């Protein structure tokens, strides 16, 4: 699905 | 006077790992909904627990849930399944030693 990590 | 806020805990995106819910637009912490990191790519799609109870979502019918993809069924790989293949792709397509 929609994932999101900014690291 | 206040950076945006996400998930349960109405914390911002400091940088770790989320989940966009398809019911409604927000985004949830991995760690706020007690699931394991690794799973990451084995979610199809998410919801959250409010669009499930019917509360945010945009239904009125029934009521969304949370679907998962097939793992790879290599012990070690948590990338998710291909078609009808019951690996992640050919670099693991190996089922038996001989
Ligand atoms: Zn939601
Ligand atoms: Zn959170
Ligand atoms: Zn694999």
């Amino acid at each position: 699905a929609r994932t999101k990590q900014t690291a | 006077t206040g950076e945006d806020v996400y998930c349960i805990c109405k914390r911002p995106d400091y940088g770790e790992l989320m989940v966009g819910c398809d019911g409604c637009d927000d985004w949830f912490h991995f760690t706020c909904l007690h699931i394991p990191e690794q799973f990451k790519d084995l979610v199809f799609s998410f919801y959250c627990p409010y669009c499930q109870a019917g509360i945010t979502g945009k239904n009125k019918g029934s009521l969304p849930k949370t679907l998962w993809k097939r793992k790879c069924r290599i012990s070690d790989c948590y990338k998710p399944c291909l078609q009808d293949s019951k690996y992640c792709s050919e670099e693991h397509g190996r089922e038996f030693v001989n």
